[PDB]
């Protein structure tokens, strides 16, 4: 119902300026502080700086590490939170986490976006291939199956993948993508009833934000 | 400004046991008017966003198992957990409140469990990434336990080592199992100049490898 959705993220070149967005509803937006929060993929989380509410005339605090390189803006008749990053670094990349924040006076509940990845560097951006994974033409082995579908070569992180929109996900294992080179690959897994496949649909969804690209592969037999 | 420092980096327990994990600030949180510590706890389940799970040191969030309890009061900070559930696999921050904000390091939490095989799949190059010049060939090793597990690809008989891509999934939510991908990637024609294909598992569960192959003419 409260929801916090980041975007803007993407590929970036050093030096280069990005702006990120944080998009609300929910609540009553003047009347809270506004967080942005960061991660480097496999490190902590690390706090950049907010924005105060109305009652706190919408001012600004930072931290040193990003000092005069980054700033914090709200559009509050749009309900949106941006955070202006200049003369990046590759330090910078990570995921970018809005959240609201406040006086920790008042009893509220927390809310945190699900966070856009910033990726910083001179690659280019490359969509992916999605390949299906069928079982060779040789035998089975048991009442279940495994399925899969290979992602390959694309840059940068991240891709999204679901199966038949998210309506198979008990049994879905996505592995995380592997750097070769400037490219990226990655599979993901999904084990289903031989009573289901082939007798049903099985797709897997791919989304390459970055380059803006979404495919779906039908996994049919070979 | 406050430094958060966490403690220990990592932790390790069967479901059922109990944990604690350490926090300390630079500097006193607790604030001499509102008689509250701003400290508060996060939760980090892979490939999630932090979630607070208590804020002044001691208050659960609604919605919040009871089994989460945090004290301290000043600079010593504690997080504990009563009976860890399997879907506590995270990793845990806490967060000072009281001049700005600044996270600690972090502490992650595993989960121990009885050993699991791996569940092995082999899959031959897809006929359309074949039309690209290209063929991988993929290996899925599912749900075993611990996370130490070998893998070893053979073209016809002979072991290989070039153009392969291993990547070990987080510990699983459900069952604390781990899962591994394996990929060999070749050209079309080498692919195609060979015609046996094995991917082998070797896992502390056995000392006779998880075999799994195919042959490029099978019917
Ligand atoms: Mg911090
Ligand atoms: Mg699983
Ligand atoms: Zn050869």
């Amino acid at each position: 119902e409260v929801k916090l959705v980041e975007s803007g993220g993407g590929l970036v070149q050093s030096g280069g300026s990005l702006r990120l967005s944080c998009a609300t509803s929910g609540f009553t937006f003047t009347d809270y502080y506004m967080s942005w929060v960061r991660q480097p993929p496999g490190k902590a989380l690390e706090w950049l700086g907010f924005i105060r509410n109305k009652a706190n005339g919408y001012t600004t605090e930072y931290s040193p590490s990003v000092k005069g390189r980054f700033t914090i803006s709200r559009d509050n008749s749009q309900s949106i939170l941006y955070l202006q990053m200049n003369t990046l670094r590759a330090e910078d990349s990570a995921t970018y986490y809005c959240a609201r924040d406040h006086d920790g006076y008042y009893e509220r509940f927390s809310y945190w976006g699900q966070g856009t990845l910033v990726t910083v560097s001179a690659a280019k951006t490359t969509p992916p291939s999605v390949y299906p994974l069928a079982p060779g033409s040789a035998a089975q082995t048991n009442s279940m199956v495994t399925l899969g579908c290979l992602v390959k070569g694309y840059f940068p992180e991240p891709v999204t993948v679901t199966w038949n929109s998210g309506s198979l996900s008990s049994g879905v294992h996505t592995f995380p993508a592997v750097l070769q080179s400037d490219l990226y690959t990655l599979s993901s897994s999904v084990t289903v009833p031989s009573s289901t496949w082939p007798s049903e649909t099985v797709t897997c969804n791919v989304a390459h934000p970055a380059s803006s690209t979404k495919v779906d592969k039908k996994i049919v037999p070979r | 400004d406050i430094v958060m420092s966490q403690s220990p980096s990592s932790l390790a327990v069967s479901a059922g046991e109990k944990v604690t994990m350490s926090c300390k600030s630079s500097q006193s949180l607790l604030n001499s008017r509102t008689r509250k510590n701003y400290l508060a706890w996060y939760q980090q389940k892979p490939g999630q966003s932090p979630k607070l799970l208590i804020y002044w040191a001691s208050t659960r969030e609604s919605g919040v198992p009871d089994r989460f309890t945090g004290s301290g009061s000043g600079t010593d900070f504690t997080l504990t957990i009563t009976s860890v559930q399997a879907e506590d696999l995270a990793v845990y921050y806490c967060k000072q409140s009281y001049n700005l904000r600044t996270f600690g390091g972090g502490t992650k939490l595993e989960i121990k469990r009885a050993d699991a095989a791996p569940t092995v799949s082999i899959f031959p190059p897809s006929s359309e990434q074949l039309t690209s010049g290209g063929a991988s060939v993929v290996c899925f090793l599912n749900n075993f336990y611990p996370k130490d597990i070998n893998v070893k690809w053979k073209i016809d008989g002979s072991e290989r080592q070039n153009g392969v891509l291993n990547s070990w999934t987080d510990q699983d939510s459900k069952d604390s199992t781990y899962s591994m991908s394996s990929t060999l990637t070749l050209t079309k024609d080498e692919y195609e100049r060979h015609n046996s294909y094995t991917c082998e598992a070797t896992h502390k569960t056995s000392t006779s490898p998880i075999v799994k192959s195919f042959n490029r003419n099978e019917c």
